[PDB]
């Protein structure tokens, strides 16, 4: 658990809360946070975008650990739009994830909000607004599930 | 590839400065504190002499 | 006969480090204890037991600052015998490129 | 020909040497309406603008009709060709029109020429300075002039506003510094939320200032010392400054200074626990405007 | 705060107290303790 | 008298470690900026091969 601590670079802080809430970081409720490589890859995850935040990520941080961090404080920290990050996390509310993302999870919880932001970076990627995505995902016109 | 591997490297050593205890902000604490602790301890001295 | 344009890669992006600070609570004093010796002889006591304490500290800044200088010293020798193995492989390209 | 054409002849000769953009793009930052009037057998800057290529056979022109620049209203292909036209996104879209516009309270707009005009004005502002619209926006609020609307303003203002900017950007430029850093420095909203930083500063500053008597010597200089431990100062005196100037300048929404917080920090705080406080918040942001 | 006991008996001053807590901070591993301390009691020893 | 300067002592290397090490964060911070134009020139190199 040493190798674990110091191969994600996570911070110490984040470390513990990881331990203490797993609910948090999104693991499932009740139980004891899994080493498993599939829970050590969102750990880096989390790790880097906690680097990527730069010297916002001490107050990006904060708000996290209560349930007060916010699209616009997040969209400050990572220099990003407000109305972008916000209509992100609206798309992903409309659409069906799994877990599913609700407004009292939406940036409480860490699995929320990569969500949110593997959104704004298809988004990006395509060069179009989160809207863009959504039309996108709406062409499943090989199945029988919906017309 | 070898001079952006420089670059990660001098990444993760300025990371480990800025980390590490014994970093910038301890010693700025301890010099606040201790150039306090000074002043006071020097007005009791002066007076006592 | 059309030629095609080609793309030049950008400028690589500069790596950014987080660093965060750590917070904890603050001591409470504990419940103070009536002695039996007079005042100059109780004080000459706490004060020598304080400058012991005074001695440990300076003893534990010492250790801080030389655990971290050697955990510097030992990450730049894996760092440059991680750098060599790309001069290595250079060098023999090289050969074959002569 | 008379005073009015041959006044900006001289500033779109002026734009199209400091810019080396095309005549009707100076013309453009001169606060003039795109021409429909296609002649020297070219097409027209509206049809190159907006027209060409055609969209799915649809022919777009200025009309009665009113698009919506709300960027989760999902708008007409009118929209997409307004996005295509200016390369940008619906979010950014909506960006570009709170920024040309203050009195729009929706995001419709009227589809005459005037708007698309100053929707291009708007885009032209970023374009000629190598910014896109969100540091345009953020530096027309670290200038000040950002209150002001571009829709509503005189030529004598847009010129006035054009060279700022060109003079900011170049100063950003040698300086090596960013539109976002610019911002940080001048900004004025502080987030009101704990930081371990911040809380660190009100443990040391509350263990030194305890037992602080108000006539014997002043506040500001005996809680000096502890700020620059705390905001990592390499000289006291610039902690004292720092600490006179967050003084006049009374930070955050409620106005704070150095009696208020010891105030605060002698009644209300109480160290190493987690406290929800109705004051905390302006504790907060006076630090992070100390830090600033 | 032994020493504390002895200055309120010798000296009628129940009221004074000069140790305050805080003196040992965890976020810096308690460094510098040992000179807060000692300045309370020479604060201490200046008022007695 | 002799406590004073014992703090007088121990604060003076508290001065001296406090700049040592803002210089030592000083010249990663000039390392990490001077690795890009590298980068930027190894990169142009590849162009004219």
């Amino acid at each position: 658990l040493e190798m674990v601590y110091h191969s994600t670079g996570i911070n110490e802080n984040a470390f513990r809360l990881f331990v203490t809430k797993p609910e948090m970081f999104g693991a499932a409720t009740g139980a004891a946070p899994a080493h498993d490589a599939l829970s050590l890859i969102m750990l880096t995850r989390f790790a880097d975008w906690v680097n990527a935040l730069g010297e916002k990520a001490s107050s990006v941080l904060a708000a996290f650990e209560a349930n007060s961090l916010t699209a616009e404080q997040l969209a400050d920290a990572m220099n990003l739009d407000a109305n972008l990050l916000l209509q992100a996390s609206i798309q992903a509310q409309n659409h069906q994830h799994l877990p599913p993302v609700t407004p009292e999870n939406a940036f409480s919880c860490w699995t929320s909000i990569n969500t949110i932001l593997q959104w704004v970076n298809v988004a990006q990627q395509l060069n179009v607004a989160p809207q863009g995505v959504s039309a996108l995902v709406g062409l499943d016109y090989i199945q029988s599930m919906k017309e | 590839t070898s001079l952006k591997t420089q670059q990660e490297q001098t990444q993760s050593q300025l990371a480990f400065l800025q980390r590490k205890f014994s970093n910038q902000a301890l010693y700025n604490w301890l010099r606040g504190r201790l150039a306090a602790i000074y002043f006071q301890f020097y007005d009791l001295a002066v007076a006592r002499c | 006969l059309y030629l095609p344009i080609y793309a030049t890669p950008a400028d690589p992006k500069a790596l950014l480090s987080a660093a965060v600070a750590t917070s904890q609570g603050g001591g409470k004093l504990p419940e103070s204890f009536m002695s039996l010796w007079r005042f100059p002889h109780m004080l000459e006591n706490a004060r020598g037991m304080v400058s012991q304490l005074t001695q440990f500290g300076s003893t534990l800044q010492n250790i801080i600052e030389r655990q971290d200088a050697e955990a510097l010293n030992a990450l730049l020798q894996n760092q440059a015998a991680e750098l060599i193995l790309t001069n290595l492989s250079i060098q023999d390209k090289t050969i074959e490129e002569l | 020909i008379n005073t009015d054409v041959l006044g900006k002849v001289f500033l779109t000769k002026y734009y199209m040497q400091r810019y080396a953009i095309h005549a009707e793009t100076a013309l453009i930052l001169c606060n003039a309406p795109i021409s429909q009037r296609s002649y020297d057998n070219q097409p027209s800057q509206f049809d190159r603008l907006f027209n060409t290529p055609l969209l799915n056979g649809q022919y777009f022109s200025t009309g009665d009709e009113e698009i919506d620049l709300n960027s989760g209203s999902t708008g007409d292909w009118r929209k997409t060709i307004l996005k295509r036209a200016f390369n940008i996104d619906d979010v950014s879209l909506f960006r570009l029109l709170k920024i040309t516009d203050h009195d729009n309270k929706d995001g419709k707009i009227k589809n005459n020429l005037k708007n698309l005009s100053n929707l291009y004005i708007g885009k032209l502002l970023a374009d000629i300075h190598q910014l896109t619209i969100d540091e345009l926006d953020l530096l027309l609020i670290a200038v000040g002039e950002g209150k002001t609307n571009l829709s509503a303003i005189s030529d004598k203002q847009l010129a006035t506003l054009i060279r700022k900017l060109n003079t900011i950007t170049s100063w950003l430029h040698t300086q090596k510094w960013s539109v976002f850093q610019l911002f940080i420095m001048t900004s004025t909203s502080y987030n009101k939320t704990l930081t371990p930083e911040i809380k660190n500063l009100l443990d040391t500053v509350y263990h030194g200032l305890q037992g602080f008597d108000k006539d014997k010597a002043d506040l500001l200089h005996v809680m000096a010392p502890y700020i620059a431990a705390t905001l990592q100062l390499s000289s006291e005196n610039v902690a004292h400054s720092v600490l006179l100037w967050a003084d006049k300048l009374q930070p955050g929404d409620g106005a704070m200074t150095a009696e208020k917080f010891w105030d605060w920090l002698n009644t209300k705080y109480t160290p190493g626990s987690s406290e929800a406080v109705e004051t905390q918040e302006h504790i907060v942001q006076y630090c992070q405007a100390l830090a600033q | 705060l032994m020493a504390e006991q002895a200055y309120r008996w010798e000296l009628n001053d129940d009221s004074a107290r000069f140790i305050k807590p805080g003196a040992w901070q965890g976020t810096y591993a308690g460094l510098l303790a040992g000179e807060t301390l000692m300045l309370s009691l020479a604060q201490m020893e200046d008022a007695h």
